[PDB]
RNA sequence: CUCGA
DNA sequence: GCATCCGTGAGTCGAGG
DNA sequence: CGTGTCAGAGTGTCACGGATGC
């Protein structure tokens, strides 16, 4: 399973979080397993259902 | 139908929030690392998902069943290949670092070595330097230089000899 | 090996650079032999 | 997901940012961030410039940020990493060795995991392991309470071989040990001349 | 760990 | 928009455990 | 190997800056 270099997300700044546009605390949700993140939405087929 | 294997996966789910930090806590006295705890706990629970007797009757307590799996690994985790390795770590101090002797001794040597081979004929210090060398047979050297079997021999068998001439002849102790 | 090259060049390395670099997957967690101190197959000091 | 599945994708852990990354325009992004740059307010402008400063070097390199996500990790050659026997018969290994098994240990449990189709409760908790594994491995301390080993001691990891005064740089390459050398105490005497 | 400039 | 908090740094050499 | 009460860590630095966060 694929795994994050921690240099680039604890390390200050948060490298990854300046490339995502995402917070820290919710960079560290995510990476550790305590919140989903949004990969993709089929934002036509919502509109036409 | 596929509700019924969401509820396995919903009921494995329930166990974990009851026991699974209560028996980190019991794994983290009986080993002394964290990181060794939590690797005891995913362990503990893969073989509760493994038995569904344990599962089956709620009426008997689940918990100590889960503490006595947690005790005999970390029983069988405190066998031989922990018996061994556990004790040491190189960072820590208290523990001495590797050394490698110097060169002297053997640059030295060499430099002899060098010098009574360049006193040899051309056939004799190519016969040496693929014996010892280049560690070949004594047919290998045989097939290369377009030679006898028995030429071979003769040749290392009296350059060896020559050499011993001029390493005496210089006083290399015996 | 002459001592006079420009530049040190530093970058990222690639999942598939290390691949590049490794000589065989480090597969058993295991280490040495506690007798024959002779390493263990697919193991952390692997021959 | 049980009702509007069929509409978006979501995941979680570390596989979903490798996801992030491979769906992202640098080229937009970059132009975003210079748009917000070139008119904007100071205080939700200086947040845009250090942005840039990260977005604009993976443009122009050509090296893709997916490197920040690790599919394989390097193992150092074990000479760096020394078992050396002990005189009282055990053994004294370097703590990058107590690192390097303990990312194999939770790797490997992972692979039985998936094999045996084990709950998402279970695979989703060792995938967690296995990033602090890695993540000890290469920083260990960085995020939360460090890996102790026997005696409470943090394990020292391979990020530890190049800081400060005990780093790599500073011990071995700023100053060395010097053959043809020595010291002893030092007598004053007047009769040497000043050279 | 304890000490020397 | 700002108080908070995190991460960084804190002499060199030598002798014995 | 099989496993069915529960028992559970270290704590006297600080100056300083800037990303982090209600």
């Amino acid at each position: 399973a694929p795994v994050t270099h921690i240099w680039y997300f604890k390390g200050v700044p948060s490298r990854l979080g300046y490339l995502l546009d995402l917070a820290p605390k919710d960079l560290e949700k995510i990476i550790y397993f305590a919140a989903y993140v949004i990969t993709s939405v089929d934002e036509e087929m919502r509109h036409n259902e | 139908v596929s509700g019924a294997a969401a509820a396995e996966a919903a009921l494995m789910r329930a166990l974990y929030d009851e026991h699974a930090a209560v028996l980190w806590r019991y794994a983290l006295r009986l080993t002394g690392d964290a990181a060794q705890a939590e690797d005891v706990v995913q362990e503990t629970l893969l073989r509760a998902w493994q038995h569904p007797e344990v599962i089956g009757d709620t009426a008997r307590p689940a918990r100590a069943w889960l503490f006595t799996v947690a005790r005999n690994m970390i029983i069988d985790e405190r066998r031989s290949a922990r018996f061994r390795n556990v004790v040491g770590s190189t960072d820590q101090s208290g523990t001495p670092e590797q050394s490698t002797p110097d060169e002297v001794n053997a640059a030295l040597d060499r430099l002899l070595i060098a010098d009574a081979l360049a006193q040899l004929s051309a056939e004799h210090r190519a016969v040496i330097q693929r014996s010892y060398y280049r560690g070949w047979s004594t047919a290998q050297i045989a097939t290369d230089l377009g030679i006898a079997e028995g030429t071979v021999k003769s040749r290392l068998h009296y350059a060896v000899r020559a050499l011993r001439l001029t390493l005496q002849e210089l006083g290399v102790t015996r | 090996d002459v001592n006079f090259f420009d530049e040190l060049r530093i970058g990222l390395a690639t999942a598939e650079d290390i691949r590049q670099w490794s000589y065989g997957e480090v597969k058993k967690p295991e280490t040495i032999n506690y007798r024959t101190l002779k390493p263990e197959k697919d193991g952390l000091f692997c021959e | 997901v049980d009702r509007y599945g069929e509409y978006f994708t979501g995941a979680m852990g570390a596989e979903s940012i490798q996801k992030l990354i491979e769906n992202f325009d640098i080229d937009a992004e970059a132009e975003s961030l210079r748009d917000v740059i070139r008119n904007g307010k100071g205080q939700k402008k200086l947040r845009a410039l250090k942005r840039l400063k990260v977005v604009a070097a993976f443009q122009q390199s050509g090296n893709s940020p997916m490197g920040m996500v690790l599919d394989a990790v390097p193992v150092i050659p074990p000479e760096l990493r020394p078992m050396v026997q002990l005189d009282g018969g055990r053994f004294a290994t370097s703590d990058l060795n107590d690192l390097y098994r303990r990312v194999i240990n939770r790797n490997n449990r992972l692979k039985r995991l998936i094999d045996l189709g084990a709950p998402e409760i279970i695979v989703n908790n060792e995938k967690r392991m296995l990033q602090e594994s890695v993540d000890a491995l290469f920083d260990n301390g960085r995020r939360g309470r460090p890996v102790t080993g026997p005696g409470n001691r943090p394990l020292k990891s391979l990020s530890d071989l190049l800081k400060g005064k005990q780093g790599r740089f500073r011990q071995n390459l700023l100053g060395k040990r010097v053959d043809y050398s020595g010291r002893s105490v030092i007598v004053v005497g007047p009769q040497l001349k000043l050279h």
